[PDB]
């Protein structure tokens, strides 16, 4: 009746064809930790964070985007899953300022986090760290690219649900900035969901900009007035 | 110290210690203030290319 057998570290599960491995891994409760797959947006494999070893492989898969096999045998904390996570957690902390005071997203974001409780302790990296100027999305974005670790969710977002086609990548190497080429203020409705989908701070809000830190506001459930959908 | 001799006398003969040679008054072996700067080593972490943090 359409199940495939996963052993996601060692316990066994039945899912469905078609399915990726992080579903999987969700189905069991795991959470491998990610920056460029979001359960809205079509899969991209840009973050690499996302990688997980299976059993019997030489290589290391990236979960956001691999379909199941038959049989698999996932090991989620394993040696090479581990040091693959902490290699990829000090590549992107490297061209990444120093800006957590300052920043907007400094109680939510997800580099901190994440460099918690699966990244390196010591750094490296003596000599570098690139910047770019920043740009101005909107009169109700503030936007500063220096933080942005070119993830693509903002542009994945905007094409496939405000169908705007204003984000782009530019250029090469270390130099791709991602936002207008053309100073054109992307103004269009749902403009103010892209500061909840870029998981750092770079694309924060405009009037909440410098005023809150999010361990202090206390969280109330309501319901939206203006919109007949509620 | 700096007192003179008979009280000195008096006070090693009413307590027989001889009490001149530690009186807890510290007027010299007090530690130099505004030492030179120090550099503080680092232990066994920051060698490069061993510290996997899933070993530690
Ligand atoms: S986006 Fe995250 S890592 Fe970057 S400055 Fe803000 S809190 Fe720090
Ligand atoms: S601006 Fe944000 S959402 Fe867009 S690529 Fe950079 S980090 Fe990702
Ligand atoms: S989630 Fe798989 S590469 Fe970013």
């Amino acid at each position: 009746s359409n199940l495939i057998e996963v052993f996601v570290d060692g316990q066994s599960v039945m899912v469905e064809p078609g399915t990726t491995v992080l579903q999987a891994c969700e189905k069991v409760g795991m959470q491998i930790p990610r920056f460029c797959y979001h359960e809205r947006l079509s899969v991209a494999g840009n973050c690499r964070m996302c990688l997980v070893e299976i059993e019997k492989a030489p290589k290391v898969v990236a979960a956001c985007a691999m379909p199941v096999m038959k049989g698999w045998n996932i090991l989620t904390n394993s040696e090479k899953t581990k040091k693959a996570r902490e290699g990829v957690m000090e590549f992107l902390l490297a061209n990444h300022p120093l800006d957590c005071p300052i920043c907007d997203q400094g109680g939510e974001c997800d580099l901190q986090d994440q460099s918690m409780m699966f990244g390196s302790d010591r750094s490296r990296f003596l000599e570098g760290k690139r910047a770019v100027e920043d740009k101005n999305i909107g009169p109700l974005v503030k936007t500063i690219m220096t933080r942005c670790i070119q993830c693509t969710r903002c542009i994945r977002f905007a094409s496939e649900i405000a169908g705007v086609d204003d984000l782009g990548t530019t250029g090469r190497g270390n130099d791709m900035q991602v936002g207008t080429y053309i100073e054109k203020m992307f103004m269009s409705e749902l403009s103010g969901n892209i500061i909840d989908i870029c998981p750092v701070g770079a694309l924060t809000s405009k009037p909440y900009a410098f005023t809150a830190r999010p361990w202090e506001t206390r969280k109330t459930e309501s319901i939206d007035v203006m919109d007949a959908v509620g | 110290a700096s007192a003179t001799r008979l009280i000195q006398g008096l006070r090693n003969w009413a307590s027989g210690r001889d009490l001149q040679a530690k009186l807890q008054l510290r007027y010299q072996e007090i530690s130099k203030r505004t030492q030179p700067p120090p550099k503080l080593p680092v232990g066994p972490s920051h060698r490069l290319s061993n510290n996997y943090y899933c070993a530690r």
